[PDB]
């Protein structure tokens, strides 16, 4: 069995569990008062509970993905890169940038 | 919906491997591909030689422009600048003056064939049905000057096609 | 000055200000046929009908003033049902000249059907036609295209000086003409063609020469006659 | 005297027999130019051969729209052509910019780049009308080199 | 209504949740204005950070967009800030369309979208061609739709439709194709604009 | 500061100097590789008249954009691109060309 | 034209939209051509590069200017 | 009617001492047959019974929008906007 995409369908469990536990710590380094940490954490914790309850079932892969484990692993792989870029460039924690000129209607 | 293009290993063991190898060792499928054109050669070709035979058409077809007139003389074009503004190429130009006394119907009326992308929009926008698109193919010139249509005149010379236009418009009122 | 809210937004207006004059301050133009700039305030069409917050009958914008602090809506449910209806009454006895007609895009009645009036259908059968009225040099007048209003009638009486235009009948036969066969005087009566909303009175010298569509406009002061400024030339 | 007049027509008959056009795929017109290959309306081996080639071809059909980027590109093709060359401006874009025209990029007329002998007015130039362009070309060749 | 209405609003409140969710982060660096109309979402972004907005929506646990496919730009001379580069984004896993806009005048350089999206570099060349907006830290900024000997930027509303260099003669010189000739046929400027306001509620008070 | 562009005031002037050397070396190279056209000496005179029209310098923002454009229209020769003596030619060949005088232009009658 | 060896689609009177391609009924058998005394009685061939062909023409009388002693 | 060589059609001037016209020399210039609107006056006027009459070309098939013409004056017969057809009584 193999996925349709170029990413190889490898039989690996707990691989999703490592990456989802890693990203939670990165979020709790610099932003704390920001809403970015407060909202993303509760989605990841909801997804981690489904992995712990269901043992290698296709129904667990069907939850919020429905394209096997290979597509879900790609969602976790770029999550660490997105969290590190959000930690490096301050945007979520700080808001002080100038407002636009008053015009919008065409 | 899913249909799948991949065969997923047609050969398995012994019998299924040999015939998949036979088509690559010699040819077989190339000889089978040769037979496709072989029967295609015998069946009669659908070919039309233009100076004698003519191709299929329709009751409504757009070609070279020609403006129609009433059965009892009189130019049907009323001069509105209606067809001028709708024209997406801006090929049609119209400047109007009063005709002698009373009547007010046109003076300048040029349709560029250097422009004009052929819509039938000017046929549709016309309330009096002046420009009606006739079944035309024959138009070939030496210059742009000979190609672009002058102040009516050559458009009025569409009388040779107006007999067909009158027949075609009878299939146009209450559309098809 | 008393303030009264129109379409929820509040606008300050004078005590003797008209309803349509108050609407201009809120940046909204009601459908018009009888002028508000210089010509005298008169009814005789009932197009500019607007419904108040608590009123059984709609009042005309030209006649009725605001006076007290009352709410009036321009985009109301009753107003849109009115505006579509009155347009149908105007066009039940209209000669159909639009492609031949001297105006086309410049015509105020032509725009109001597109903007306000009912589009899908118009119930009508058999329209009456009026005989052509006598006119001298300027404005080739056609009585059929006329909607029979009071705009040019008051123009000759007040703005021009010499009165000629009036009423001739009673029903759908009353003409805006002079009734007696006489040519219109010059003075300043050449501007009467520009006043009329319909394509009834339009300059005979530049008739059917160019439509309102495809004409580049430019403003320039006139050389002939002193104290003349701002005149658009196509 | 009589042989001189008759031999001239024999050379003109050689071009009346066969004409090899250039396959320029620079248009929607080019899809109608592919309808010349489509069996229902054919000049294929009646005169037209779809082999084309930049040097061996006698005719070049300028198919539709030409931009200022293709203006030096189509000019050098015309120089590679042999002396008996005929240029057909098939399509309204080729005649003088059917659409666009007043646009910045599209070249008006084609004659500003390459001179045209036969004009075909049609946007979607119907294969029926396209058959005239080749038949008129064959008819236009009447007399060449008297002295 | 049967033929008058296209579709009734039902997903409008569902799409309005996105108008709150991204705004719940609340950056002055990113958010500014959120507009939602006709089953579609529109966001405009402060010039200082465009790349951090594009790294967002890419991946993400709540919404997975990935494809930052189609890229447009708006030319408008009404505002003090001229150009408006508009990103059209599409999701495959989520099935939704969101919009990313820029408000800056951008005659001065703007941050590139090449490190986030691969096909973005080809669209970025078009914006430099037609509009004349330079992208900072861009790999290979080359002319595509413009001519090789073309002056200015072909789309800008400041200059005419015909242009300055457009007509190309051959005439006297044996090989050199002409350029300096400027004259073209007269494009008829239509002054067709209807009296009376077209629609209510769209009217703005002076 | 805002906005960055590339250089600040004095640094922008030396970017033009680096651009001038790169284009000065290409005009002898674009005779044998391209075509003879006019002259090597006359081609170098075309460079000086181009920079005279651009010579104003009030803000580094305007200068920096000219460098990027200068590394494009003058780059249309270095990496070998098709022009066929039609593109990248700046000088008018068929120019009349008109003069600015109240006796020369008024005799022809224009505007 | 006086040609038998070479002939284009310049020939054939008003019948192109009839039995030639579009309509089912034949022009002299079932469906008759309508008379209006406006259409040309004799059919004309293509213009081509030959004399008596198509031409462009001016329309307006222009702005008048006159000077007399 | 024709002036010198070229024939006038729908009110058109040829050339003032041959200056503008030069292209129409080898090739013959076009001319519309009966463009003087002689066929407009050739059609006989129809008698009317009502005060106002509706005009039509030939129903909805032929392009003619409906216009009502008034008949009140005895002198000069009234004609519709689209047709040159006149009505009396
Ligand atoms: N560099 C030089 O050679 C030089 C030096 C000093 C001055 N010039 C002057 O510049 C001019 C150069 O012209 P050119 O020699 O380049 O012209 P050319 O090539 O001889 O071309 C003249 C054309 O006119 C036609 N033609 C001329 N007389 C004709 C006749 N009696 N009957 C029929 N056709 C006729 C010919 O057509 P057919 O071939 O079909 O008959 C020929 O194609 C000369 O007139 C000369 O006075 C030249
Ligand atoms: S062709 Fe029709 S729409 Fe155009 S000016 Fe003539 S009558 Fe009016
Ligand atoms: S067919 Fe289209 S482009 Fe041609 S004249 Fe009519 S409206 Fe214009
Ligand atoms: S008055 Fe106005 S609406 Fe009536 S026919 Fe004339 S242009 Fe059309
Ligand atoms: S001519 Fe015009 S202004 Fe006078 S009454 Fe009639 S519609 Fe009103
Ligand atoms: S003439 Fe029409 S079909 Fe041909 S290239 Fe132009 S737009 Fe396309
Ligand atoms: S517009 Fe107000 S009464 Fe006529
Ligand atoms: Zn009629």
């Amino acid at each position: 069995t193999g996925l349709v995409g170029l990413a190889v369908c490898e039989t690996p469990h707990e691989r999703l569990k490592i990456l989802y536990t890693k990203i939670l710590d990165v979020l709790g380094h610099i932003p704390k008062n920001a809403a970015y940490r407060k909202y993303t954490e509760q989605i990841t914790n909801e997804k981690l509970s489904m992995v712990k309850a269901e043992p290698d079932v296709k129904k667990l892969e069907e939850r919020l993905q429905g394209g096997q484990i290979e597509e879900v692993i790609l969602q976790a792989e770029n999550e660490l890169s997105l969290a590190r870029k959000m930690i490096q460039w301050k945007p979520w924690e700080p808001l002080v940038e100038e407002p636009p000129a008053s015009q919008w209607k065409w | 919906t899913y249909k799948y293009v991949n065969l997923r290993e047609p050969s398995m063991d012994m019998k299924s491997v040999t015939d998949r190898a036979a088509q690559t060792l010699l040819w077989t499928e190339l000889i089978r591909g040769l037979g496709m054109t072989l029967s295609y050669l015998f069946r009669e070709p659908a070919t039309i030689n233009y100076p004698f035979e003519k191709g299929p058409l329709s009751p409504r077809f757009r070609g070279e422009h020609a403006l129609r007139r009433y059965p009892s003389g009189e130019e049907r074009c009323i001069a509105c600048k209606l067809c001028e503004a709708v024209c997406p190429a801006q090929a049609i130009t119209i400047e109007a003056e009063p005709r002698a006394d009373g009547s007010r119907r046109t003076t300048r009326y040029d349709i560029d064939m250097t422009k004009c992308i052929y819509c039938g929009f000017c046929q549709e926008a016309c309330p009096v049905d002046a420009i009606v698109e006739g079944p035309n193919f024959e138009f070939s010139t030496e210059t742009h000057e000979e190609l672009l249509y002058n102040k009516e005149k050559l458009l009025n010379n569409g009388d040779k096609w107006e007999a067909e236009i009158a027949a075609n418009i009878q299939a146009d009122y209450l559309y098809r | 000055l008393i303030e009264v809210f129109v379409d929820g937004q509040s606008v300050m207006v004078e005590p003797g200000t008209t309803v349509l004059q108050a609407c201009e301050k809120v940046g909204m133009q009601i459908p018009r046929f009888c002028y508000h700039e210089r010509l005298s305030v008169a009814g005789n069409c009932r197009m500019c009908l607007v419904e108040i917050e608590k009123a059984p009958k709609v009042v005309a914008a030209c006649a009725m003033p605001v006076m007290k602090g009352w709410n009036i809506l321009t985009n109301s449910e009753k107003t849109k049902k009115a505006r579509e209806g009155v347009m149908e009454f105007l066009l039940a006895n209209h000669p159909l000249d639009c492609p031949i007609c001297d105006q086309g895009g410049e015509c105020d009645l032509q725009d109001q059907s597109m903007m306000f009036g009912s589009d899908r259908s118009r119930f009508l059968e058999g329209k009456r036609a009026v005989e052509d009225k006598n006119i001298g040099p300027l404005v080739k007048t056609i009585m059929t295209r006329c909607i029979q209003c009071t705009r040019c009638i008051r123009f000759a009486s007040e703005i021009a000086g010499v009165d000629d235009l009036g009423t001739t009948g009673r029903g759908n036969d009353m003409q805006v003409g002079t009734y007696i066969e006489k040519m219109f005087m010059s003075e300043l009566s050449g501007n009467i063609i520009d006043i009329c909303p319909v394509g009834a009175l339009t300059x005979x010298x530049x008739x059917x020469x160019x439509x309102x569509x495809x004409x580049x406009x430019x403003x320039x002061x006139x050389x002939x006659x002193x104290x003349x400024x701002x005149x658009x030339x196509x | 005297e009589y042989v001189v007049a008759k031999l001239d027509d024999l050379i003109n008959w050689a071009r009346r027999s066969s004409l090899w056009p250039m396959t320029f795929g620079l248009a929607c017109c080019a899809v109608e130019m592919m309808h010349m290959a489509a069996p229902r309306y054919d000049m294929d081996r009646f005169g037209v051969v779809f082999r084309a080639s930049p040097r061996q071809s006698d005719v070049m059909i300028v198919a539709g729209t030409l931009t200022n980027k293709m203006a030096p590109a189509l000019r050098k093709v015309y120089d590679q052509m042999p002396e008996p060359r005929y240029v057909v401006s098939m399509g309204s874009c080729a005649n003088g910019g059917g659409y666009y025209h007043y646009s910045y990029s599209v070249v008006r007329g084609c004659d500003r780049i390459v001179p045209v002998d036969i004009y075909v007015p049609g946007c979607p130039p119907t294969a029926e009308a396209l058959l005239y362009g080749i038949l008129q070309l064959q008819k236009k060749i009447k007399r060449e080199k008297r002295l | 209504r049967p033929t008058v209405r296209p579709r009734n609003d039902v997903a409008h409140k569902q799409l309005s949740a996105f108008g709150e969710y991204v705004a719940e982060i609340l950056p002055k660096y990113v958010q500014q204005v959120q507009v939602s109309c006709f089953n579609e979402l529109e966001i405009c972004i402060h010039p200082d950070g465009v790349i951090p907005v594009l790294t967002f929506l890419r991946d993400h646990s709540n919404a997975q967009f990935k494809s930052l496919a189609d890229l447009t730009a708006v030319d408008i001379p009404t505002r003090q800030n001229r150009f408006e580069i508009v990103y059209n984004l599409l999701s495959l896993r989520f099935n939704s369309r969101i919009r990313v806009k820029t408000y800056t005048d951008e005659l001065t350089p703007i941050e590139s979208s090449v490190p986030v999206y691969k096909a973005a570099n080809w669209y970025e060349r078009e914006i430099w061609d037609m509009f004349g907006v330079f992208f900072a830290n861009h790999p290979d900024l080359r002319r595509i739709l413009t001519d090789y000997g073309f002056e200015g930027h072909p789309f800008r509303k400041d200059f005419p439709l015909s242009g300055y260099v457009e007509l190309r003669y051959d005439d006297e010189v044996k090989r050199v194709v002409a350029e300096p000739v400027e004259l073209a046929q007269e494009f008829r400027k239509f002054d067709l604009n209807s009296p009376w306001e077209a629609f209510p509620a769209y009217r703005q008070p002076p | 500061v805002k906005p960055i562009f590339s250089r600040d005031m004095n640094e922008a002037k030396r970017r033009v100097r680096e651009l001038y050397r790169a284009w000065y070396r290409e005009v002898p190279n674009t005779v044998h590789l391209f075509q003879l056209d006019i002259s090597v000496k006359q081609g170098r005179d075309k460079v000086r008249e181009m920079f005279k029209k651009n010579a104003h310098i009030t803000d580094p923002r305007v200068v920096d954009l000219l460098v990027i454009k200068g590394k494009m229209e003058l780059e249309e020769t270095i990496k070998v691109w098709k022009q066929r003596t039609h593109v990248m030619r700046f000088f008018h060949e068929t120019e009349a060309p008109r003069p600015k005088d109240f006796l020369s232009k008024f005799y022809v009658g224009h505007d | 034209k006086n040609t038998f060896w070479d002939v284009d689609g310049s020939m054939v009177p008003p019948e192109w939209h009839r039995w030639l391609h579009c309509m089912t009924d034949d022009p002299p058998t079932v469906k008759p051509p309508t008379a209006r005394k406006f259409i040309w009685t004799n059919h004309k061939f293509n213009l081509s590069g030959t004399p008596q062909q198509y031409v462009p023409y001016s329309t307006t009388r222009k702005k008048i200017q006159e000077w007399v002693p | 009617x024709x002036x010198x060589x070229x024939x006038x059609x729908x009110x058109x001037x040829x050339x003032x001492x041959x200056x503008x016209x030069x292209x129409x020399x080898x090739x013959x210039x076009x001319x519309x047959x009966x463009x003087x609107x002689x066929x407009x006056x050739x059609x006989x006027x129809x008698x009317x019974x009502x005060x106002x009459x509706x005009c039509d070309g030939g129903g909805g098939a032929l392009g003619h929008p409906r216009v009502y013409i008034n008949l009140d004056k005895e002198t000069k017969t009234g004609t519709c906007g689209y047709c040159g057809l006149q009505f009396r009584q």
